[PDB]
């Protein structure tokens, strides 16, 4: 897998940006995919240099490759709720060595549009597990100390814009969005 | 664009396939590339150039294409294929990639199972937690201030979900039901 980074939290109207990390390859680009939907193709840059679009994302695309910095990058402007999705990056190789189609994908980032404020979560013990409650955006991620027995269940999202989920063991929360660490 | 049927279905053991049409300028002139994608996960490359495996890719998968038609045919199929497929190609007329709408791919003989619930009381504030899991099929009922999660399917293909109760801590016994297939259990 590529390494994908960047903010996971856009205000509309504003610029979403993301870079993935590759050594190599012939073609690099982007897709996404909005929850609950399908892949929807961004753009691809060639090794020729040679650049292509979806052309519904008018003027509003920018991708870039820095081969000798080992990265790749896109640029969305003006965004509105509508590019609210995970984004991936992929990388062409195609017959390498011995490797044959080879194709890595970033592990994807999901990107929410939106003017409301990043809100870090409130951790509470469940008694086992714990309850992970009213933050926003997405994701948080959970671990123990223990991999066995671990259920995290999806996110509510409550009358009050805000998420929770709980995480059970039959705990170290993350929320990146906030810089969140308990 | 690219046309996929919404929905197939295979049994444990036998075979399924899954269509992709498109037109001259796309599948016609150009390889076609398949994709197995789990949710919560990027799509993996099954299929590259009409009929070729990526390494590590098992040869149960395997592809073909016919004029303007491609297909991905699936053997000795496993409770964990299920997932979304994908096929994508290079749009000579258009300049661009397209995709197909994706093949959400179940598994048959799935036996049905009764929820395993768990009610957490509150620990400022009140929140009552009830945790349902590990249930097929993937629908169930739980019984001011409750919020309830639509079913997911869970990593091994059943289902969950989660209700939340909140409530004043002078508001705060207190039940969750969960109905599944008729049956009803309590936690308090
Ligand atoms: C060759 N891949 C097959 C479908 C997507 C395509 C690809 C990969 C990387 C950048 N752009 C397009």
């Amino acid at each position: 897998q590529l390494l994908e980074s960047g903010p996971g939290l856009v205000k509309p109207s504003e610029t979403l940006s993301l870079t993935c990390t590759v050594s190599g390859g012939s073609i690099w680009g982007w897709i996404r995919q909005p929850p609950g939907k399908g892949l929807e193709w961004i753009g691809s840059i060639y090794s020729s240099g040679s650049t292509y679009y979806n052309p519904s994302l008018k003027s509003r695309v920018t991708t870039s490759v820095d081969t000798s910095k080992n990265q790749f990058s896109l640029r969305l402007s003006s965004v509105t709720a509508a590019d609210t999705a995970v984004y991936y990056c992929v990388a062409w190789f195609g017959d390498l060595l011995s490797l044959k189609g080879v194709e890595l994908w970033g592990q994807g980032t999901l990107v929410t549009v939106s003017s409301a404020s990043t809100k870090g979560p409130s951790v509470f013990p469940l008694a086992l597990g714990c309850l992970v409650k009213d933050y926003f955006p997405e994701p948080v991620t959970v671990s123990w100390n223990l991999t066995s027995g671990v259920h995290t269940f999806p996110a509510v999202l409550q009358s009050s814009g805000l998420y929770s989920l709980s995480s059970v063991v039959t705990c170290n929360v993350d929320h990146k969005p906030s810089n969140t660490k308990v | 664009e690219l046309t996929q049927p919404p929905s197939a279905s295979g049994t444990p053991g036998q075979r399924v396939t899954i269509s992709c049409s498109g037109s001259s300028s796309n599948i016609g002139s150009n390889y076609v590339y398949w994709y197995q994608q789990l949710p919560g996960t990027a799509p993996k490359l099954l299929i590259y150039r009409n009929n070729q495996r990526p390494s590590g890719v098992p040869d149960r998968f395997s592809g073909s294409k016919s004029g303007t038609s491609a297909s991905l045919a699936i053997s000795g199929l496993r409770s964990e294929d299920e997932a979304d497929y994908y096929c994508a190609a290079w749009d000579d007329s258009l300049s661009a990639w397209v995709f197909g709408g994706g093949t959400q791919l179940d598994i048959l003989g799935q036996p049905k199972a009764a929820p395993s619930v768990t009610l957490f009381p509150p620990s400022p504030k009140a929140t009552l937690v009830c945790l349902i899991s590990d249930f097929y099929p993937g629908a169930v009922t739980v019984a001011a201030g409750v919020e309830t999660t639509t079913p997911s399917k869970q990593s091994n293909n059943k289902y969950a979900a989660s209700s939340y109760l909140s409530l004043t801590p002078e508001q705060w016994s207190y039940s969750c039901q969960v109905t599944h297939e008729g049956s009803t259990v309590e936690k308090t």
